[PDB]
């Protein structure tokens, strides 16, 4: 699953989740609940950092599981 | 030593002594009643 | 009673689940603990999912085919507190998560330079605005909609 | 030469004419791999080599079998 | 447009503000009153590529430019070669 | 080497006889 | 920075917004700098423009690996010990199918703990201690 | 000091980051003359690393008042 | 350095390759590219899609033309027992001699591939039968699909007007259409089914000769004009029928009577025609609703204008929504898209449980690769709908000309709109996902009990107030009687809408906790999908990060780094981003039917029951169970049954994967090594002088967000394509 969450971090823009993070920030202000600590989207390359790292800890333990499950028990 | 109108600070993740624990006491209610799925009352 | 079947008072399919399945649990004619003091399938893990006999309480609890129990909660025949009882509970708990969200927050933006007091925490959990939540009788259910957060501030 | 190689197979084994795949047996290779360097590794305890029954790594071409009495281990 | 991205602002002062950007921007063209009195948005832009290094620094307070030029030479992308 | 207007000629001609008879056949030897 | 540099305070820097390039984390609030701080936490274009220290940090904050690899291994030797199966497995190899870890039967858990050899409930191993 | 110089002003342009929000001011222009006077200032930053901008009275809608 | 591409100009002398690609994908963007005028444009879309209708008949022609000489029909109309129909003759020189192996399918000679399109049960289901009697198809349709081009030109030629202003009426047209068109388009169909087809169905033939001599009855249109209609519906059909051959036929067109049959499911002969008729008044009554010169009816403003229901005294305008939906042409093409989008699924979700064809489900394949090419599309629309109503806001739209006015306010009060949308998703998010891991942590853990599993109450509910006469149950006022209807009974709801539980094909399948999830996870799709489209749209105009985001709105993909860091923040790249969830809903949904159906056929249903209430299992039995057939079909042991499919299915997994480049690559890295890789040639012999005419470059910074996609998609959509088929065909079901 985690792998199939990477693509979202890998495949997407950036002033996007901004443009989104405000709609949010708006609804936030009405109740009086947001501004302090200017909430901000991911640092273009952070975004790539949260690709990749996930794509691997996803796509990898997948087999770490796939494996231990076909040598324990016959094999 | 703490009276009235807010107090002293605390760290970055005292949340890691708040996820772990508090919450942790709750397994502690999830074995006292080792089970749920509705619940009797008091 | 409703779409699935009846509770525990009878539920054939459910019974078979009790029994095979768990009890095979068994499955290990022995496997050595004749007197031995660790390997605890033996005691409970079964018996704690098991002595859960023809009793589980009794809960009504509808149980469809394969007799895994389904949750209606439409407030009738028996099933009311499978959502509301643990529903208002979810409400009351949250909301006293964020009543204090809108609190160890609306207590700061003032005095002198208040620009991230929040990456550290002034009163931990707030431990001051704390009980404001159980010390909500009525509360936001009036003073939210009248004054303070008043349409003004809207 | 390094992937569409496989894709041949599909396209032509799903087309289906094995005559012409790349099988360990259709495209010309004939019931032996052997003559390279593996076969001059398990067999080298007869050079400047002193020796000592078997090889260096039991997985090599030449000689021996008998490895283990529960399950298996390594062989050629 | 063919190089049309607006970095304008209001100060168009350029001290500890902005300089960066290969050739394109020979400004300081003082308009009859705008504080440190040097203004506008460019000089003759038919020369270089498509940065937004253009802001990154010294205000545009609105947008900031980027690629928008379309009609796009080559000299206008490194690669005509 | 009379190339003075051609190629359209050799791409109906040559390529209708690398494909006309080239596909057809009087008794399969099938796919 | 600027704070007290001097010569004139053992008094440690706990309190006063920021540090890490110089119109730094600014008074003015933001979030980006909280992934900043962890990221690039180790780096060297900042800390000082002068080698010196850095090799004086890396030979230290190195160290705490060995020590760790060392707190680790312990909980593995302990583990590969009193959460036994090693005694049991050795008189009895070809036969066993080893364990070191075991749950505690809280909530669902236990299914994870399933007869492994010298007569006990646990979760197996593919990390060849029991064999060093 | 006698009228009002720079004591509380909203912004109303819709481009300007803290637009509808009211922060604080400073040395608002004196003379008859130009069109971009008034500095304003507030806590909250904006999309650039530094944000402390100058808008101008054709507008500042403050509005009441 | 020459001049080329004949419409644009910036593009035209661009020395690279962009020259090409970007040529072949600005073509259809008439509004604003060199060659254009509001007069040009319109007409330049008019004799365009007269180039439409045109290409739809060279499709349909051939559909009816690989069928008439081979591709069984004077077979499959002898009795259509579920064994392998036919499309056309597969002919590839690459084929092995296992040309002989199935692939080569029974009746016909050389190999072939069989109708999974429905056509074969509707070229049949409106009669159309005999293999001497049949071989028309192209012949007409094509002596049609050429006319389709002729206006194209005729109406392109100035003189006999191509018409310019006349393109912004409405009233006249649509005062014309939803009568002239639809109404009579119905009617005329009502015509055909009934004179030539209903007879061809229950009854007997119609001979190409007579058309007067044939008379559904003895004494003609009898009364009919004599307001006396009723006595159509008495002994209409029967049931001891033998479909197509009378005998228990009877002959009284129209009904609502009888119903289902083990010998054909499918809507009754008649009913699809009184209906076709019945609606054909309403639209004709509807058509004639607006002006068109004579001086009756309506002006399409003045009933907007100050119409307004809750307006009136709530300070919220309504100004010329007409001269903005009319002066827009995009508002146009996206109120167009949707309606079609919403109904493309209403088509295709009703086309099951109510298929109207002679042998269909109880076919159960064609029935399952046909709900979806109508679920794909349909989803595929919707997006484009939502995507031309974020172009209206930029190229067209006009804040000074729309304001206080309710299209505004929609803009104005927008920040909420995405939020009270996003609040749906985030809720609809983790709450579906508690229920499904929990449901999967509990199995595996040994405890099938403890499983969280809500009955779908308000579902089944809708149906115990219908016909789901499942194991009794009162309901306060209903009981299962005392009050029934009282006001209704033996008219209307006869045998029909009385399928009940019918474990085989009951219409309504009997819903439990397995369905109270997917059904909340198709709901987390169109919501999320649309917070992004709503958003995508609700400011192609601009916002805080990019305030002045316009004069080009749509695809300006990218912007400079700095400000916060700015990216896929063109309303296109949110469309771009949208199309992944339209490709994830339109999958949860389709995925669902089938598993269900599958199981609900050559076997159980308990299967989907306790094994769709969780997640792993959705992968194991379905996904993992039921592929079997296909893949051991290239098998180390020769090409068996299917081979097209599995090779497609891996063609499926490649086209997909190979999306990713495009997608995790981003022009920068590509261009640069092409900078080194175009130092080769220039520097290498036997490949010098040799000039390109287009300068080697790497793909545009919007282009590859597309291409990975338009790539992600086929792969993906070409994998289920071959997946379902490759397993609804075998079965077991
Ligand atoms: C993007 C793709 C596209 C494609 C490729 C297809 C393909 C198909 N669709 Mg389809 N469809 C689509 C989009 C598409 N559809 C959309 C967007 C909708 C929603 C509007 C539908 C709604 C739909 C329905 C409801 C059905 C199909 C069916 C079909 C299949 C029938 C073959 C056919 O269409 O011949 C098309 C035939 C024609 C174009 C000629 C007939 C048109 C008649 C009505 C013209 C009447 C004009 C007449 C001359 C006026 C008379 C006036 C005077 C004589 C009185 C075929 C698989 C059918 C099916 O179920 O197959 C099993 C049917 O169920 N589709
Ligand atoms: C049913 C109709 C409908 C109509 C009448 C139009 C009409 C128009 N659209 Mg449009 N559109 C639609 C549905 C429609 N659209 C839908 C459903 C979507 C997404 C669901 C879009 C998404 C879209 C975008 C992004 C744009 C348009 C644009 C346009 C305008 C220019 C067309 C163009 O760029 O094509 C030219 C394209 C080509 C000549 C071919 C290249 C297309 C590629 C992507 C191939 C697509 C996949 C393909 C089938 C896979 C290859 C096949 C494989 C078997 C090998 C024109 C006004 C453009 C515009 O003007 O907006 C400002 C543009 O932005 N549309
Ligand atoms: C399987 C996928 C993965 C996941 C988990 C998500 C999840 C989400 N996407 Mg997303 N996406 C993905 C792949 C994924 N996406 C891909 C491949 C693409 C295209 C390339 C997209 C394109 C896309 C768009 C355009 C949007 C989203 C949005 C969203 C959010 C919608 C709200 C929602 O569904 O409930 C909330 C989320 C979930 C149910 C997922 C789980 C999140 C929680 C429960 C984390 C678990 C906490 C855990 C215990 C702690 C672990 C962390 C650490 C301490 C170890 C959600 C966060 C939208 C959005 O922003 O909503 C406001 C919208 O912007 N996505
Ligand atoms: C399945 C994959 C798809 C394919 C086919 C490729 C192929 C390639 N990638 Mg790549 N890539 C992909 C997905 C893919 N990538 C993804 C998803 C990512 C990131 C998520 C990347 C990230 C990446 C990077 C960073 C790099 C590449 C590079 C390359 C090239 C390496 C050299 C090579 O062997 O190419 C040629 C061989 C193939 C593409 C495989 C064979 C294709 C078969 C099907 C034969 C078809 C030919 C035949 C004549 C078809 C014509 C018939 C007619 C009908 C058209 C190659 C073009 C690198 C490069 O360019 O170095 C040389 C570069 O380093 N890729
Ligand atoms: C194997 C790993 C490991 C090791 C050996 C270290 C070691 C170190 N980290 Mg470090 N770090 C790590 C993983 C590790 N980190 C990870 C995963 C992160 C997340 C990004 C960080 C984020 C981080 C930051 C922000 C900082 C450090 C710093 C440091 C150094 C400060 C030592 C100190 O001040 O008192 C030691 C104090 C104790 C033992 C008290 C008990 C505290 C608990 C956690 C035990 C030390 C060299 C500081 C630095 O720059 O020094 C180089 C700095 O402030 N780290
Ligand atoms: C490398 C490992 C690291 C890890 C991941 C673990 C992990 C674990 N230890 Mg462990 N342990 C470690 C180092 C580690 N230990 C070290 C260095 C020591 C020496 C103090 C111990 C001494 C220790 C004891 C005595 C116990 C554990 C137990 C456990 C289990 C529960 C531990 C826990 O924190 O909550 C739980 C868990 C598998 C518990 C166990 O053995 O039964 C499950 C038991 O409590 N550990
Ligand atoms: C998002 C929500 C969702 C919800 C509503 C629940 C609800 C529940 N889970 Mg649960 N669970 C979830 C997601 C959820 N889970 C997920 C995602 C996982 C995987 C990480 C689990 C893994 C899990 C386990 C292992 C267990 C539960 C158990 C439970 C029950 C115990 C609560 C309790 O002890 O109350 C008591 C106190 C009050 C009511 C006050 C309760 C019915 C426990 C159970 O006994 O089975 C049902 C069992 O421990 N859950
Ligand atoms: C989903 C709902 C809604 C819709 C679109 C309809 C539609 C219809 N109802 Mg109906 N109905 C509804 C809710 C609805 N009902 C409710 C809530 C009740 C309970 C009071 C009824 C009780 C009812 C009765 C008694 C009858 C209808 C009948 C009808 C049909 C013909 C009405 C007519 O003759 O003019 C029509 C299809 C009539 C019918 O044609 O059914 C056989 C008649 O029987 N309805
Ligand atoms: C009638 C109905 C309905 C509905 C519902 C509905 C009625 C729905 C709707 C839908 C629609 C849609 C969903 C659309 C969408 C679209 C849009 C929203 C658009 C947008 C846009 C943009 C983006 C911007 C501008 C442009 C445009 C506009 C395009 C129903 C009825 C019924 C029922 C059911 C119950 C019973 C009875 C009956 C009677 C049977
Ligand atoms: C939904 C969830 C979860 C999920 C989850 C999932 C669904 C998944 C996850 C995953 C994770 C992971 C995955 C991590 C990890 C890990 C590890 C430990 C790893 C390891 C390894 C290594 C060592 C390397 C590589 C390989 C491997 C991977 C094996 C949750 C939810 C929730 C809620 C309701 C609310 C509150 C909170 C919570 C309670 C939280
Ligand atoms: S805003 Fe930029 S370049 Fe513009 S005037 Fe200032 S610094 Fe000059
Ligand atoms: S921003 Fe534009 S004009 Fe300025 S330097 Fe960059 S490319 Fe040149
Ligand atoms: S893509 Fe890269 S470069 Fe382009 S805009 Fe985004 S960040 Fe900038």
């Amino acid at each position: 699953f985690v792998w199939a969450f990477s693509l979202m971090f890998l495949f997407s823009g950036r002033g996007y989740w901004q443009e989104l993070i405000e709609s949010i920030v708006w609804a936030h202000n009405k109740l009086k609940v947001a501004p302090a600590t200017q909430p901000r989207a991911l640092s273009i390359v952070q975004g790539r950092a949260v690709g990749v790292t996930h794509y691997l800890l996803g796509g990898i333990a997948t087999t770490w599981a796939f494996f231990l499950a076909r040598i324990i028990a016959v094999g | 030593m703490r009276d009235f109108k807010t107090y002293l600070s605390v760290a970055p993740v005292l949340s890691t002594l708040w996820f772990g624990s508090l919450a942790g006491l709750l397994i502690e209610i999830n074995r006292f009643f080792p089970d749920a799925l509705t619940f009797p009352f008091f | 009673d409703i779409a699935g079947l009846t509770p525990c008072k009878e539920s054939k399919q459910f019974a078979k689940r009790e029994k095979q399945a768990l009890k095979k649990l068994q499955a290990s004619l022995k496997l050595y603990a004749d007197d031995s003091a660790p390997a605890l399938a033996i005691k409970a893990t079964m018996e704690k999912t098991k002595k859960r006999f023809d009793n589980y309480g009794k809960y009504g609890l509808l149980c469809g085919s394969d007799g895994l129990p389904h949750l209606i909660v439409s407030g009738d025949q028996r099933h009311w507190g499978e959502f509301i009882t643990p529903g208002i509970l979810f409400l009351y708990i949250a909301g006293w998560i964020g009543w204090v969200g809108r609190s160890y927050l609306i207590a700061i933006r003032d005095e002198k330079k208040p620009t991230q007091k929040e990456i550290i925490i002034d009163v931990p959990l707030a431990s001051s605005l704390l009980f404001r939540g159980f010390s909500w009788p009525v509360a936001a259910y009036r003073e939210l909609l009248n004054g303070e957060l008043v349409d003004n501030n809207f | 030469h390094s992937f569409g190689l496989y894709i041949h197979n599909d396209t032509m084994s799903a087309l289906g004419r094995p005559q012409d795949m790349f099988s360990d047996t259709a495209i010309q290779l004939q019931p032996v791999f052997a003559q390279w360097i593996q076969n001059t590794h398990a067999l080298a305890p007869g050079t400047t080599a002193p020796g000592a029954t078997a090889s260096t790594s039991l997985t090599w071409g030449g000689g021996d079998l008998v490895a283990v009495g529960n399950k298996v281990a390594l062989l050629p | 447009m063919s190089h049309s991205v607006k970095i304008y602002d209001t100060c168009i002062g350029c001290t500890q503000c902005v300089r960066a950007c290969p050739t394109d921007v020979l400004e300081m063209i003082p308009w009859g009153g705008c504080k440190a009195k040097q203004i506008a948005s460019a000089p003759r832009t038919e020369d270089c590529v498509g940065c937004k290094r253009c802001e990154s620094a010294c205000p545009t307070d609105f947008l900031s430019v980027r690629v928008y030029l379309w009609h796009e030479t080559t000299r206008s992308m490194g690669l005509a070669y | 080497t009379k190339r003075g207007l051609l190629l359209k000629f050799l791409i109906l001609g040559g390529g209708s006889l690398l494909t006309y008879v080239s596909a057809n056949a009087p008794q399969d030897v099938l796919p | 920075l600027v704070d007290r540099d001097p010569i004139k305070t053992s008094f440690e820097q706990w309190a006063k917004p920021g540090h890490f390039s110089r119109t730094i984390a600014k008074g003015p609030d933001t979030t980006t700098w909280i992934w900043n701080l962890h990221a690039d936490a180790h780096d060297f274009d900042s800390h000082t423009s002068d080698l010196e220290e850095i090799s004086r940090k890396v030979f230290s904050a190195h160290f705490g690996q060995l020590s760790i690899i060392f707190l680790w291994l312990s909980g593995m030797y302990f583990h590969g010990a009193r959460f036994s199966n090693y005694e049991a497995w050795l008189n009895d190899p070809t036969h066993i199918g080893p364990s070191a870890q075991v749950v505690w039967p809280i909530v669902g858990q236990e299914i994870l703990n399933g007869d492994v050899g010298g007569g006990f409930r646990g979760i197996q191993i593919t990390s060849g201690f029991f064999q060093i | 000091i006698g009228p009002k110089r720079g004591s509380k002003v909203k912004i109303l342009r819709r481009e300007s980051y803290w637009f509808k929000n009211v922060g604080s001011v400073v040395a608002v222009d004196q003379d008859p003359k130009t069109r971009y006077p008034v500095v304003v200032r507030f806590a909250k930053v904006n999309y650039a690393n530094i944000s402390t901008n100058n808008y101008a009275l054709d507008e500042v809608e403050e509005v009441a008042a | 350095a020459l001049r080329i591409p004949r419409f644009s100009q910036g593009i035209a002398q661009d020395p690279t390759t962009r020259r090409i690609w970007f040529g072949i994908a600005t073509a259809h963007d008439f509004e604003s590219h060199d060659d254009i005028t509001e007069g040009r444009l319109y007409q330049n879309i008019f004799a365009s899609h007269f180039g439409q209708l045109a290409i739809i008949f060279l499709w349909t022609s051939g559909n009816l033309f690989h069928v008439a000489w081979q591709g069984n029909f004077e077979a499959w109309v002898q009795d259509p027992f579920h064994v392998r129909p036919i499309a056309h003759a597969i002919w590839d020189p690459h084929f092995g001699q296992p040309a002989v192996e199935a692939f080569t399918r029974g009746g016909a000679l050389g190999p072939v591939n069989n109708a999974y399109s429905g056509v074969y049960q509707w070229w049949y289901t409106i009669g159309l039968r005999t293999n001497e009697d049949l071989y028309t198809g192209a012949i007409f349709l094509l002596f049609l699909s050429f006319i389709s081009l002729l206006a194209g030109w005729l109406h392109l030629q100035p003189k006999w007007k191509p018409s310019v202003s006349w393109f912004k009426n409405a009233e006249s047209r649509l005062n014309h259409h939803l009568s002239g068109l639809f109404g009579v388009s119905s009617l005329a169909w009502a015509g055909h089914l009934v004179h030539v087809a209903i007879p061809g169905s229950r009854g007997e033939y119609v001979r190409w000769n007579n058309f007067l001599d044939v008379l559904p009855y003895p004494q003609g249109l009898g009364p009919l004009l004599t307001g006396q209609w009723n006595l159509y519906a008495q002994n209409p059909s029967s049931s001891n029928h033998l479909f197509g051959t009378t005998q228990g036929a009877g002959t009284a067109i129209l009904t609502i009577l009888g119903g289902f049959h083990p010998q054909t499911q499918s809507l009754w002969l008649t009913d699809v025609a009184h209906h076709h008729l019945a609606i054909a008044f309403l639209f004709l009554i509807g058509g004639l609703m607006y002006r068109t010169n004579f001086g009756i009816g309506h002006s399409i403003k003045y009933i907007l204008e100050a119409h307004i229901p809750p307006g009136g005294r709530l300070g919220r305008g309504h100004k010329g929504l007409y001269d903005t939906i009319n002066n827009s042409i995009h508002f146009q093409l996206g109120l167009a898209l949707a309606s079609l989008g919403v109904i493309t699924s209403l088509v295709a979700q009703h086309m099951y449980s109510l298929p109207a064809y002679a042998f269909i489900a109880q076919d159960f394949t064609t029935q399952a690769a046909l709900y979806t090419h109508h679920q794909y599309i349909a989803g595929f629309i919707m997006t484009g709908a939502f995507a031309h109503g974020p172009i209206f806001f930029i190229r067209d739209y006009n804040p000074e000309q729309n304001a206080d006015n309710v299209l505004a306010r929609m803009l104005e009060h927008k920040e909420a709109i995405i939020s009270h949308l996003s609040w749906a998703s985030l809720f609809l998010g983790f709450h579906t996902l508690g229920l499904y891991v929990h449901n999967d942590v509990m199995l595996a853990f040994g405890t099938p009990e403890k499983q969280i599993l809500i009955e779908p109450i308000f579902a089944q509910w809708i149906q115990s107030a219908h016909g789901k006469t499942t194991y009794g149950f009162d309901i306060p006022l209903s009981s299962t009687n005392g009050p029934a209807l009282n006001a209704g009974r033996n008219i209307w709801l006869p045998g029909w809408l009385n399928a009940i539980n019918e474990n085989s094909n009951s219409l309504f399948l009997t819903i439990g906790p397995g369905d109270f999830l997917v059904h909340h996870a198709i709901a987390l799709g169109l919501h999320t999908t649309t917070l992004i489209l709503v958003k995508g749209a609700l400011d192609a105009r601009g916002s805080k990060l990019m305030p002045d985001k316009k004069d080009f709105g749509y695809s300006f993909p990218c912007d400079g780094p700095g400000r916060g860091g700015t990216c896929d923040i063109s309303a296109w790249d949110d469309f771009y981003l949208a199309v992944f969830w339209m490709l994830n809903t339109i999958g949860w949904v389709t995925f669902y039917w089938h598993w269900k159906h599958i199981t609900l056929w050559r076997g159980n249903v308990s299967q989907f029951n306790e094994s769709s209430t969780y997640l792993m299992g959705w992968l194991r039995d379905y996904l993992w169970l039921n592929s079997s057939q296909l893949i051991n079909g290239i098998t180390p042991l020769v090409c068996n049954s299917l081979s097209v499919w599995a090779w497609m299915f891996l063609f499926g997994h490649l086209v997909w994967a190979t999306g990713f480049m495009f997608l995790i690559s981003w022009r920068g890295y590509w261009q640069e090594l092409i900078e080194t890789l175009a130092w080769a040639h220039e520097r290498t012999p036997l490949a010098n002088l040799i000039r390109w005419r287009d300068k080697p470059v790497a793909l545009s910074i919007v282009q590859a967000r597309l291409v990975g996609l338009v790539h992600f998609s086929v792969g993906y959509i070409f994998t289920y394509a071959a997946f379902l088929i490759a397993s609804t065909s075998g079965k077991f079901g």
